[PDB]
């Protein structure tokens, strides 16, 4: 029932204006603008706010640290995170929370959340249908696929299937409403 | 967190950068070999270069492919580099095994204590 979903920031998030400024939604204002109406009993915390490329060692620790004061208040965790060092974190936030109690996904999207074809709805939803499932480890979601998240990889840099299992089974996919475990 | 190098194997490669390396400070060092991975033992000063430094601090080899892992035991320029003390990645991610590294370093700088653990299953990365 209970789910935490932690902004980090990235393209999902993201906001560009004509007059050239670059803003960002937090994360309450991504899911709502991604038409995710049927998250309740969901609360949000806005870690960061930045093109994940900015990312750094210390946001690590500071993200553990946050995850590690959640995980026993909350059945599952979601973090929206930019595309670009997800991998990154997701490998090192499964060293830093060995075994946690509750599924902790991590997410994004290859198009804004503002954009009426945007891949966001899609990750969001199958994000939040695992975070569901008491399936506990730390993974990552997209593309209708969940994957654990110290065994992917960003694979593509200009399509909406990003990331890969590399030498590592899906651990589920999505298949209607319903995420298929083989 | 500590700082770790990771360089790409290409014909030719030279140990200079690495001690370099070394000599700044960094902590670790990974290599993304070719296929199934190992050093070049000839044509180079790179795998006498990585038999010194390799004891001072973990040098870590992964793949520049990007399926299937290394396995050093499988042709003589892994086994070479084995001898050289490198730290075989296994079927790691580049993601995994470059945090996984970053992470190790964070409790220990014993280079044959930062083996076994690079070689042990922590949560998942690897099939030891």
């Amino acid at each position: 029932m209970k789910i935490l979903l932690i902004g980090m920031g990235g393209t999902i998030a993201s906001v560009k204006g004509e007059n050239g400024y670059e803003a960002s939604l937090s994360v309450k204002e991504v899911l709502d603008i991604a038409g995710i109406k049927d998250c309740e009993d969901c609360d949000f915390l806005d870690l960061k706010n930045v093109d994940s490329t900015l990312i750094q060692p210390e946001d690590w620790v500071d993200l553990a640290e946050t995850l590690y004061k959640n995980v026993k208040k909350y059945d599952g965790i979601i973090v929206t995170h930019g595309t670009d060092t997800l991998a990154y974190t997701s490998s090192m936030i499964s060293f830093m929370l060995r075994n946690p109690p509750i599924p902790i996904v991590f997410t994004g999207s290859m198009i804004p959340a503002t954009e009426e074809n945007s891949d966001a709805p899609l990750n969001l939803q199958t994000a939040i249908k695992f975070a569901t499932s008491g399936i506990r480890g730390v993974y990552v979601a997209f593309n209708g696929k969940v994957m654990l998240g110290v065994r992917t990889s960003k694979v593509r840099t200009m399509s909406r299937d990003a990331f890969e299992s590399i030498n590592y089974p899906i651990i589920a996919e999505l298949r209607g409403e319903d995420l298929v475990v083989n | 967190h500590m700082a770790v190098l990771v360089i790409k194997l290409i014909p030719g490669l030279s140990g200079d950068i690495f001690r370099a390396a070394v000599e700044l400070g960094y902590r670790g060092i990974v290599i993304e070999g070719y296929g199934a991975g190992g050093i070049p033992y000839r044509g180079s000063d790179l795998l006498q270069t990585i038999e010194e430094l390799s004891k001072e601090i973990p040098i870590v080899m992964t793949t520049q492919a990007m399926y299937d892992g290394v396995d050093l035991t499988r042709y003589k320029v892994g086994r070479l580099a084995l001898r050289a003390g490198v730290i075989p990645a296994g079927d790691m991610t580049k993601e995994a095994t470059v945090t996984k590294l970053m992470w190790i370093l964070g409790h220990t700088n014993n280079v044959e204590e930062i083996k076994v653990l690079m070689r042990k299953n922590l949560v998942g990365e690897l099939r030891d």
